[PDB]
């Protein structure tokens, strides 16, 4: 039941906090792995960071990577993001993305727009 | 036009010879009896192939009949081969009339021989001699003079074989006067030459060069052949004779075999003259119909449309791991539909997906770049190839793709897809790693952190519809075969054919190989259901596994043959048995009617009439039930007389046909219970018979090394090898034959010594003029005894036969001394008396040595001598007939013909087993010992000593078991010849047919003959009879006789002879009075 509904995403303004979670349709949430995403508008979607299976290991993107912060929750069936040290360039759609199963695995789309 | 072949075409077969043989064989025939067309000429528009051409280029079909007639040498020779042309090879033979040459060459193609140019033209025919591969020169194959001389018409029959690149060719020479149609008469076809040819012959055309003709009014133009010389063709068939050769070794006639039942009755028996009777010739069970048959009914399904169709596949480096099972499968969607944009498949052949079974099938599916699609194969190197994932060089289904730039690619863009670069775990084939390899040390100096800190492997793959290949998203499906690793699960749509009912079909059912009827059964399988059973696999019930119904099969549900023939010397007609066929099926292979025109072949005649067992086709029942004749099975019999209705009917019954009525053992004789009256011999008839029992057969021995080996050492070794059989073959052999000496000796030898034939033969008016040995004529072999010896088929078809390892050793008591033997048998039973076995024998007139021998059924000698004269001249007469029978009748001896023509058959099939190679590569030895290696040889020779070894077990085995019976035989005919030639027996029914006087011996060949002369009585009386007479208060008892009356007085007669006599004290024995008895009656004694 891999119903991932992107949840926690909203509006922001350049430089805040804000959590950003995803839950699969009552399932199991250790093994599916997820992916987080940036498109700005007039482009398409980048990537900044990112996680394992573990949880523990924080495997964020190249790019400034203490941004972040990640964390999935067994159990709470949610993945948690805290973005921190923010920048207007990151004003997007994102998706929670567990990997297992289903690899392009999505279905709600969490909008983050980051104002000035 | 149509003629019939009545006779022609019989040629002698290969070039080999015999000598008054009936062999049969079968080789390309022109069948008897066919019809024929009667070329004549052009016959305005009656040609289709040719132009203004009389007779035009006919199909070859591996044989033709050929015969041109003419009043003068007119014909010339032929074309043979495919085309006739220069472009194909063909065969040309022309009379040159000077010389015959024979060519092969390709000749430009002539529309006709003779291209109008009439005869001042040379050699029209030869348009080209290109590429003449072969040439050869011989004396004409001439004609005429016959044809005026004797102005007569004259004959060249032709036979244009290719046989093995072998062209045989055959002629003959003839007058005819009846010029219209082929005669009837018999001939041959001797051949010419042998020619090694090789050409594939398809078409032949007649060539004849218009020399000129006056058909029409041109004074040049009159060359023209419509209403010239003409010719007949006929076409040859795998057909069987049997064939008659001559003294001098000729072919003085033949016989068909498929023609006729008849005909085939005289193939199976080799012969030209059967005798009446049924002839079990060659069964004919069925050809079953079309196929399996199964149901459209109940099947089960993988979900292959739900992935297939399932438009949603996911990443080439995730790819699904999907394991289906547990169903019935379908590839030919798939296969055939154009969904897929490519279809290649590794080990697995697409064409038969469907009918191979696997254990597990897996689906790994994904989304493809158009320019990678070629690294999915064993055998691919690449980005995917190596890291997302990697096909091993082993047995993998297939490799599909089929493009969705409609559905995997949106026009706002889709990198939703990846594929990673050169950096993931190498992928050991089969291997769905799917981790985040973001770092990998993050030290290395080629990836690291350091040189290398923003790189990642995945490579997510943008792309749009119209982008162009390698931007070009193709659908990527792999059905991985599982198989062998367990017991097998998936399978093609099976279950696809309908039923059928009633007719020979071979059938299928979930396995179940095997041909019968099916029929509606009655019964109720359980869930056990699958199948039934009567005994050890015979599987007859089954019912459909798809829609559940039970069913019945028997068999392949008939054929029979059972020919009969009332005999070719007195009839020609014919008429089959079937063998246990309701001929509702129309007996042979429902109708056969493929065969010759033949009503009884051709089985649809009115005449039928069913039996249990089968049908007569050639059937006439009638309910007037004569005696038995021909037997047909259960009672019914044959063979009638020639005139019961009508005239044109024969003793074969109702001619041309055969009737069947049902046996009637005869009539009916009874007497009643009678009161007392007795029915009583007045007078008789003393009579005679015959009986012919075999005393022996034929000695035999079988050296085993020389019938098996024959010198050639090395199977001398192998049949060493193996053990003793030899000896026990060859002691068996032995022992049969001593038993056979000692047979003949227990039968004739059992008196002591000769008491001479006496010199003065003057017996008691009992003229034996026959009976006793030639007076001085050569061998003193008597005359029924020369009879004996002659009727006695003295060919025996020819005995006169040893060709190797085959002997006979002579027999002991030679002929002249046997027949000493039975004379000095004859003497002591005439002179003698009973006693020539009882020591010494004694001596005693004729005359007594009868009426003593009377006294042996119950009658004294009043009765001779009284009737001496006419009794004797009664022994005389029927004596005498015994001589006419004896004589007369075909097929008297049949027994003793019977045992040796069992030998012959025995010896014969053993030399023919001897010529057969029993899996050898030849049957001939010396060869196969010659033609190979030491190993190959000796193991091949081995499986031929192991085929002759049980081939002569079998001869030797069933030699013992006629022996034995023969021993049996010979016990009772020397036990005959005890009781009834050194005595006179009583045991009814054995020394002859009614009360006995006395046997006599006479030779045989291999036997021996016995007269049993027997009282048959005859003329019965009917008087009164009383078992006792009470005479003064006392009631008589007879002891000599009874009493019988004439209704008014009573008389003393005995019991099987009316010879009343005065009551009298003397043979009357007196008891009691009367007593509790009934029948007693009055007029008291003397």
């Amino acid at each position: 039941e891999v119903q991932l509904v992107e949840s926690g995403g909203g509006q922001v303004e350049t430089g805040g906090s804000l959590r950003l979670s995803c839950q699969a349709s009552g399932s199991t949430f250790s093994d599916y792995v997820m992916a987080w995403f940036r498109q700005r508008p007039g482009k398409e979607r980048e990537f900044v960071a990112t996680i394992s299976r573990n949880g523990g290991t924080t495997t964020y993107g190249s790019s400034v990577k203490g941004r972040f912060t990640i964390s999935r929750d067994n159990a709470k069936s949610t993945v948690y993001l805290q973005m921190n040290s923010l920048k207007p360039e990151d004003t997007a759609v994102y998706y929670c993305y567990a990997v297992g199963g289903d690899g392009d695995s999505w279905g709600q789309g969490t909008q983050v727009t980051v104002s000035s | 036009a149509y003629t019939n072949s009545f006779t022609r075409g019989v040629y002698y077969p290969d070039k080999v010879f015999r000598s008054s043989v009936l062999h049969s064989t079968q080789d390309l025939f022109l069948p008897f009896f066919s019809n024929v067309t009667w070329f004549h000429a052009i016959h305005v528009s009656g040609t289709n192939g040719t132009k203004r051409f009389d007779n035009p280029v006919l199909p070859f079909n591996d044989g033709v009949y050929f015969a041109s007639t003419e009043k003068s040498n007119i014909i010339r020779g032929w074309i043979f081969g495919t085309t006739l042309d220069s472009k194909t090879q063909s065969l040309l033979i022309v009379n040159n009339a000077t010389n015959v040459v024979i060519k092969v060459c390709e000749f430009q193609f002539c529309n006709d021989p003779f291209l109008g140019s009439w005869m001042e033209s040379e050699f029209r025919v030869y348009s080209s001699a290109n590429n003449c591969t072969f040439e050869y020169v011989s004396q004409p194959f001439l004609m005429d003079l016959e044809g005026k001389q004797g102005n007569f018409k004259n004959l060249r029959e032709f036979v244009f074989k290719n046989i093995d690149g072998y062209f045989k060719i055959y002629s003959k020479h003839t007058p005819i006067n009846l010029v219209r149609d082929l005669p009837q008469g018999f001939s041959a076809l001797e051949p010419l030459v042998d020619l090694p040819i090789g050409i594939n012959i398809t078409r032949f055309q007649t060539l004849l060069a218009l020399h000129r003709s006056y058909l029409t009014p041109g004074d040049s133009s009159s060359g023209w052949t419509a209403g010239a010389a003409a010719y007949y063709v006929g076409y040859l068939q795998p057909r069987t004779f049997l064939l008659k050769y001559n003294e001098n070794g000729t072919i003085t006639d033949a016989v068909d075999c498929a023609l006729d039942p008849l005909s085939e009755t005289k193939c199976t028996l080799k012969s030209f003259t059967v005798e009446k009777g049924i002839y079990q010739t060659s069964n004919f069970r069925v050809q079953p119909t079309e196929s399996i048959v199964r149901f459209p009914n109940i099947t089960n399904l993988c979900p292959f449309g739900e992935v297939f169709n399932a438009t949603r596949f996911a990443s080439v480096y995730a790819w699904n791991r999907k394991r289906i099972s547990n169903c019935v499968a379908d590839y030919s969607v798939l296969y055939n539909s154009a969904s897929f944009s490519t279809f290649k498949c590794y080990g697995v052949s697409p064409t038969k997906l469907n009918d191979l079974c696997f254990t597990n099938v897996y689906a790994d599916s994904f989304v493809i770049r158009g320019d990678e699609v070629r690294q999915i194969a064993p055998g691919q190197t690449g980005k995917i190839a190596d890291y997302n994932y990697k096909l091993p060089d082993d047995f993998t289904g297939c490799v599909i793709a089929w493009n969705s730039n409609n559905l995997d690619s949106k026009v706002g863009g889709n990198y939703n897809y990846l594929y990673r670069l050169f950096r993931k775990s190498n992928l050991k084939p089969f291997e769905r790693d799917i981790s985040t390899e973001i770092y990998q040390a993050g030290s290395t100096p080629c990836n690291g952190v350091e040189g290398f800190n923003c790189y990642f492997p995945l490579q997510s793959y943008g792309f749009q519809p119209t982008n162009g290949v390698g931007y070009q998203p193709y659908r990527v499906v792999v059905l991985s075969f599982e198989l062998l690793h367990a017991p097998a699960t998936v399978c093609g749509p099976k279950k696809s054919t309908n039923l059928v009912k009633n007719k020979c079909v071979n059938f299928n059912f979930n396995g179940l190989t095997g041909t019968g009827v099916l029929t509606e059964s009655n019964k109720k399988f359980l869930p056990f259901q699958q199948f039934g059973r009567d005994i050890a696999d015979t599987t007859d019930a089954v019912r459909d596994p798809q829609t559940l119904e039970i069913l019945d099969i028997t068999p392949c549900s008939f054929g029979g043959v059972s020919v009969i023939t009332p005999g070719t010397n007195t009839s020609n007609q014919v008429a089959v048995l079937y063998q246990d066929v309701n001929c509702t099926e129309v007996p042979v292979a429902i109708h056969a009617d493929q065969l010759t025109p033949t009503w009884r072949v051709y089985s649809t005649g009115s005449n039928v009439f069913q039996t249990r067992a089968g049908c007569l086709i050639g059937a006439e029942h009638v309910n007037n039930s004569y005696e038995c004749d021909i037997p047909i099975g259960a009672g019914i019999c044959a063979s009638y007389q020639t005139q019961t209705n009508s005239p044109r009917r024969a003793r074969s019954v109702a001619s041309q046909s055969i009737i069947a009525y049902t046996m009637s053992l005869g009539a009916e004789n009874s007497v009643a219970y009678s009161n007392n009256s007795i029915a009583i011999p007045t007078n008789f008839t003393i009579s005679v018979t015959t009986e012919i029992l075999p005393v022996s057969m034929t000695k035999t021995s079988v050296d085993c090394t020389m019938y098996i080996c024959g010198d050639s050492t090395e199977c001398s070794n192998l049949l060493l090898q193996y053990g003793s059989f030899c000896t026990q073959l060859n002691r068996a052999l032995t022992g049969i034959a001593v038993e056979q000496d000692k047979n003949t000796q227990e039968v004739f030898a059992q008196v002591k010594q000769i008491y001479k034939t006496p010199p003065i033969k003057d017996f008691g008016g009992f003229n034996f003029s026959q009976i006793l040995p030639d007076p001085s004529k050569p061998s003193k072999r008597s005359f029924i005894e020369d009879l004996l010896f002659n009727k006695v088929t003295l060919a025996d078809a020819g005995f006169i036969q040893k060709f190797n390892g085959l002997t006979v050793l002579p027999p002991l008591l030679t002929d002249e001394m046997i027949a000493q033997y039975t004379s000095a048998l004859l003497a002591g039973t005439i002179t003698s008396g009973w006693t020539f076995g009882a020591g010494a024998a004694l001596q005693i007139p004729f005359a007594m040595q009868m009426a003593y021998r009377f006294n042996g059924i119950g009658v004294t000698q009043n009765v001779l001598y009284e009737n001496q004269k006419l009794i004797a001249n009664q022994f005389n007469s029927a004596i005498g007939k015994i001589q006419d029978s004896l004589s007369s009748t075909a097929s008297a001896l049949g027994k003793l013909q019977d045992v040796v023509n069992q030998n012959a058959q025995a010896l014969n099939t053993l030399v023919k087993q001897l010529s057969s190679n029993f899996g050898a590569i030849s049957s001939v030895l010396n060869d196969i010992l010659s033609r190979l290696d030491k190993v190959e040889a000796e193991v091949q020779i081995d499986r031929l000593i192991t085929g002759r070894l049980q081939s002569l077990q079998t001869y030797v085995t069933q030699q013992l078991i006629r022996a034995a019976e023969i021993r049996a035989s010979a016990n009772l005919a020397a036990t005959k010849m005890s009781e009834c030639v050194l005595g006179q027996s009583k045991r009814v029914d054995f020394c002859g047919k009614g009360y006995h006087l006395m046997s006599f011996p006479q030779s045989a060949p291999h036997g021996v003959v016995f007269l049993h002369v027997t009282y048959v009585p005859a003329q019965e009386k009917n008087f009164t009879t009383a078992p006792a007479i009470c005479h003064d208060g006392k009631a008589h008892f007879p002891r000599e006789g009874v009493f019988v009356s004439n209704g008014t007085h009573w008389f003393v007669t005995q019991r099987n002879f009316y010879e009343p006599q005065i009551i009298t004290t003397d043979n009357t024995f007196v008891s009691g009075n009367c007593d509790v008895v009934i029948g007693i009656v009055n007029n008291t004694v003397y």
